[PDB]
């Protein structure tokens, strides 16, 4: 798009012939694409020839622009002749008897937030950090570390994108990024590294109750695709993929001291984030879709997790 | 567009005294981002401009603490708590809120010192010049204060104005006065046509019709 | 640090072309907008052009739009202004100055800070000449002062610089080499004066010593009653 | 005329547009009432009614 550093070279500028409404007539047309959506065509001398990532697996639908992915809460309800029981007995371990129980015909409002490596906007544990796993003796089992207090995350795409519409055949419009207004700069997320560090102390202390006297070591995800190795969102309608390697770092001993002094400090840990538009949703090839771009710039204030360790 | 304008032109001011300058744009300097992007620049004698005050009122790095500023909307001021010898030179306001970035017409800081009268002189053209197709008759006003001066040209008691080109010093480095030359550049005919060439003083101190003369050749 | 070096200055005929180069030192040159601003004895200051950090977006003043183009090579820490169709008014001192930063995550307000020391451009190729020089004689009624002024007139040369001094610079008593005028003739001129005791006239050979570097034309012009 | 909006279907030649009469019916546990009081004005009480 303007050569230079991977902050700008994240965007290719690509052109193609496209079919107008008039079946015999093709028009030359152009768009910007994020590098992961694009793959180099073979059978050429390492040239400027490319294709979309999905043409050799499945034709993805563009998501209709009226459709909104926002996590509006769902209540589940029991049919007639059934009842939903729930625990009032909080700080529950996830199996065995609850001492304080209620019926409800409908659940509280649950948000269908889909993500990885963290949850977001989840309801908090009642009085303390709670650690749940189906069998801690087996490393195959996840450890759901349910938090007591909301650490805040701020995420943004600070490029000022313009949307353009490409007319394809009769009565259809593909949508693509036409231009970036003014400055480049990088998509990223910010967490107050003070509150995060305290939270990794407090998870240290509770996780040590199941692993007594041991020092606790956090680390980055081991490896794989972006979908495995990055945290993920849909802020506004963009499928961010953020590298968490600097976040799950350091090792913390049984001392678990309040190293964050009571005085003011402004240390923010920052995550740099890729973006994609063609997504093979929920590891499905036929589930795949193209998200249309969103004009302007994005900000996305949020409360974090019960960690998926 | 944004026009700019500064109120004081000369600041003939004593070392140690406060001074201030005001600048008044045609349209408000507030940017959409919510800052206001005025700055004030000093140009010393013989140097590029450098920036003293910026983002309305912040001091730029390395600036002396005697500089300061204020304002709102269209109207802004630079204040100096005490002027000093190194403050001499031209100050410009400038705006960066809208293209084109634009500048005040300037204000000049000058040392104040006593209202010295010129030593006054005239020069007959030299014999090689006296035969040459154009002839510059010349007059000098020397080491006077303040800066503002000129000559009125005469010959034979006749007013002899025309090609009187003039030039002036900067403030004097030894006594902080100024000097002036005036350069009546006649044709050889118009020079030889008249005889008792005279230059009459004009100075903002010595405004009087003090005059020096010579008879031609 | 943050230091800017302009270079490439020269002389041309009207309608011609010149190129100015600004080289950037002690800052990350990929991360700033850069501006050209110029100075004349008439105007004081005038904005000329702005360029984006990656070179993409560019802006110009109305007085030079299309006539000039601005460019950069971030591989060299270097900015260039190409000037074409030069008018007589483009005769100015040109400065390079550093504007809005653009860091990784954020990009603040507009500036002109710091400034390079500038370069000179001259747009009039007529009448290239070494000076005429004349004594401004302390003669006749001018001799009868107690400490006479004597002077010199260096006239019709182009371009600058002339270098002018009294007795090869060894005399200092009330020396005023006046600031030069580029005259209606198309050539510069100045006068110089010095004040000395009136009996020392001729007793010392007072001399206006002159050189003109664009032509190497030089004159040790003696001045007398 | 429609290539710049939507590609229209040919209506299948077997299909017939003739206005064959619909009767509307109320389901079980509901009833339709009508006016017999003709020259009715379109609102207000009807004086002669049938299910
Ligand atoms: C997410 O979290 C990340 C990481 O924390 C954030 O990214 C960082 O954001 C800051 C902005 O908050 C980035 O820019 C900086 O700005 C501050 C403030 O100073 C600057 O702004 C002034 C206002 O316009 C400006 O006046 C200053 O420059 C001028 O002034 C001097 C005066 O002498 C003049 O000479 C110049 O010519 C300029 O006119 C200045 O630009 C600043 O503190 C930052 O670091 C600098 O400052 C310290 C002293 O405070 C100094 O020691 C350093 O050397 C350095 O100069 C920086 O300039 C910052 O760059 C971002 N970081 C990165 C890597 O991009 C992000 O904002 C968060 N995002 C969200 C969504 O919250
Ligand atoms: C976690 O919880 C946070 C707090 O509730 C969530 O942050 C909020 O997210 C919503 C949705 O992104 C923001 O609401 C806005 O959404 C509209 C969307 O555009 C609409 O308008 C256009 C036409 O103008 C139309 O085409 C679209 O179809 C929509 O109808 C924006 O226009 C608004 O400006 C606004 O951003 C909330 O503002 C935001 N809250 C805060 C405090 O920022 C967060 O999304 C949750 N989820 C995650 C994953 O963290
Ligand atoms: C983001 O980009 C949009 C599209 O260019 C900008 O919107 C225009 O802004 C200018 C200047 O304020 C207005 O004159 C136009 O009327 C706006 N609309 C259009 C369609 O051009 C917007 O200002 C940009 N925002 C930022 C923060 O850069
Ligand atoms: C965090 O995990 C990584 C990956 O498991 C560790 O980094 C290296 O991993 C390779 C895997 O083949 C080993 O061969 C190296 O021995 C590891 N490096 C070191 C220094 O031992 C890494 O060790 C872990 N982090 C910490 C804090 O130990
Ligand atoms: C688009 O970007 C602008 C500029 O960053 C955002 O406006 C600002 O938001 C930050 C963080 O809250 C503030 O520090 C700035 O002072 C704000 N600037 C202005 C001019 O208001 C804006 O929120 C972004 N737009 C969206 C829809 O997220
Ligand atoms: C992208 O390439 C097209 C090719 O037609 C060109 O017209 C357009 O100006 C380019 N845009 C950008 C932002 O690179
Ligand atoms: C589709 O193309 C990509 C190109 O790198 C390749 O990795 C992938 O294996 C291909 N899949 C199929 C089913 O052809
Ligand atoms: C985030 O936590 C704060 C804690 O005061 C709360 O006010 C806010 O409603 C929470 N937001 C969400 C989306 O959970
Ligand atoms: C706590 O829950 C885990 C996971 O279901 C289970 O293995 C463990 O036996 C439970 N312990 C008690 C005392 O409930
Ligand atoms: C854990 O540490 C305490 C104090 O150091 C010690 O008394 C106890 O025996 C240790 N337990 C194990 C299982 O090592
Ligand atoms: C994450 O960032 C680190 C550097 O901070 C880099 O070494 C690593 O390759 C990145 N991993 C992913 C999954 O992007
Ligand atoms: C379709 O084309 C005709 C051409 O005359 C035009 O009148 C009509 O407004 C067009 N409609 C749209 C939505 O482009």
């Amino acid at each position: 798009a303007t050569v230079k550093t991977g902050t700008v070279e994240e965007m290719k500028n690509c052109s193609f012939n496209t079919t107008t409404e008039i079946r015999d007539k093709e028009k030359k047309e152009y768009a910007l694409f994020y590098k992961p959506d694009i793959v180099p065509l073979s059978e050429t001398n390492n040239t400027s020839e490319y294709r979309l990532i999905n043409c050799n697996t499945s034709a993805c639908t563009q998501a209709c622009p009226k459709v909104t992915f926002e996590p509006i809460p769902i209540h589940y309800c029991a049919p007639a002749g059934y009842a939903i029981l729930k625990c009032n007995d909080e700080t529950f371990n996830g199996t065995g008897p609850c001492s304080n129980v209620s019926t409800v015909q409908c659940t509280h409002g649950i948000r269908p937030v889909v993500s990885t490596q963290l949850l977001l906007n989840g309801s908090l544990a009642e009085k303390e950090i709670v650690i749940r796993s189906e069998n801690l003796t087996n490393n195959a089992k996840i450890i759901i570390v349910h938090l007591h207090t909301p650490v805040e995350i701020v995420c943004t795409r600070p490029n000022n994108n313009t949307r353009k519409s490409v007319r394809i055949g009769p009565g259809q419009t593909f949508y693509a990024t036409g231009d970036i207004i003014g400055d480049i700069k990088q998509a990223h997320c910010n967490i107050s590294e003070e509150k995060w560090n305290d939270t990794l102390q407090k998870v240290g202390i509770e996780l040590q109750k199941h692993f007594p006297n041991k020092t606790i070591k956090y680390n980055q995800s081991a490896g794989g695709d972006m979908e495995i190795t990055t945290h993920s969102f849909n802020c506004g309608g963009e499928f961010f993929y953020c590298n968490t390697s600097n976040l799950f770092n350091g090792t913390y001993n049984g001392t678990y001291i309040s190293t964050n002094s009571s005085a003011n400090s402004t240390s923010t840990i920052t995550l740099q984030c890729r973006i994609k538009q063609i997504i093979n949703m929920w590891q499905g090839v036929g589930r795949c879709m193209y998200a249309p771009p969103i004009a302007g710039n994005i900000t996305c204030r949020s409360n974090i997790t019960g960690l998926l360790l | 567009y944004v026009v700019m304008t500064q109120s004081p032109l000369s600041l003939p001011i004593t070392p140690g005294q406060p001074a201030s300058i005001s600048c008044r744009s045609s349209q408000r300097l507030l940017h959409s981002d919510g800052n206001t992007y005025l700055a004030w620049y000093q140009q010393r004698p013989g140097q590029p401009p450098r920036r003293l005050i910026y983002e309305v009122s912040k001091l730029d790095s390395g600036v002396p603490d005697r500089f300061s500023g204020s304002g709102a909307g269209t109207d802004f001021t630079l204040k100096i708590s005490r002027v000093e010898a190194e403050d001499v030179g031209v100050y410009y306001c400038g705006q960066n809120t809208y293209l084109p970035y634009s500048f005040g017409q300037g204000s000049k800081v000058e040392i104040k010192r006593a209202v010295a009268a010129p030593s006054v002189f005239i020069f007959p053209p030299s014999e090689d010049q006296v035969k040459s197709g154009t002839v510059s008759v010349v007059c000098l006003l020397n080491n006077f204060y303040p800066r503002e001066a000129s000559v009125k040209w005469k010959v034979d008691g006749v007013l002899k104005t025309g090609n009187s080109q003039e030039s002036v010093t900067e403030q004097d480095s030894k006594d902080n006065t100024y000097s002036l030359s005036s350069t009546l550049t006649l044709s050889n005919t118009d020079y030889q046509s008249h005889n008792v060439y005279a230059c009459e003083v004009t100075h903002q101190g010595l405004s009087s019709p003090v005059t020096k003369s010579f008879n031609r050749g | 640090e943050v230091q800017l070096a302009e270079s490439g200055g020269g002389l041309t005929k009207p309608g011609g072309s010149l190129r100015l180069s600004c080289a950037a030192s002690g800052f990350t040159f990929s991360d700033f907008y850069m501006d050209w601003v110029r100075q004349t004895p008439g105007k004081g200051l005038e904005w000329v052009s702005r360029i984006n950090n990656d070179g993409r977006n560019k802006w110009y003043a109305d007085s030079v739009r299309g006539r000039f183009t601005v460019s950069r090579e971030n591989a060299k820490n270097t900015l260039y202004l190409q000037m074409d169709s030069l008018r007589a008014e483009d005769t100015a001192v040109y400065y390079c100055a550093r504007d809005r930063p653009v860091y990784r995550y954020w990009s603040g307000g507009y500036h002109l800070d710091p400034w390079g020391q500038g370069v000179v451009v001259t747009v009039s190729s007529a009448s290239t000449k070494g000076p005429s020089v004349f004594p401004l004689a302390p003669s006749s009624r001018s001799t009868s002062e107690s400490t006479a002024a004597l002077g010199c007139l260096v006239k019709d040369y182009f371009p600058e610089p002339v270098t002018v001094s009294w007795n090869s610079g060894s005399l200092t008593s009330g020396v005023h080499t006046f600031p030069a005028v580029l005259q209606s003739s198309g050539l510069y001129s100045l006068s110089s004066v010095v004040t000395v005791p009136s009996s020392s006239l001729g007793t010392q050979t007072y001399v206006c010593n002159v050189n003109h570097k664009p032509s190497n034309t030089k004159v040790d012009k003696r001045v007398e009653i």
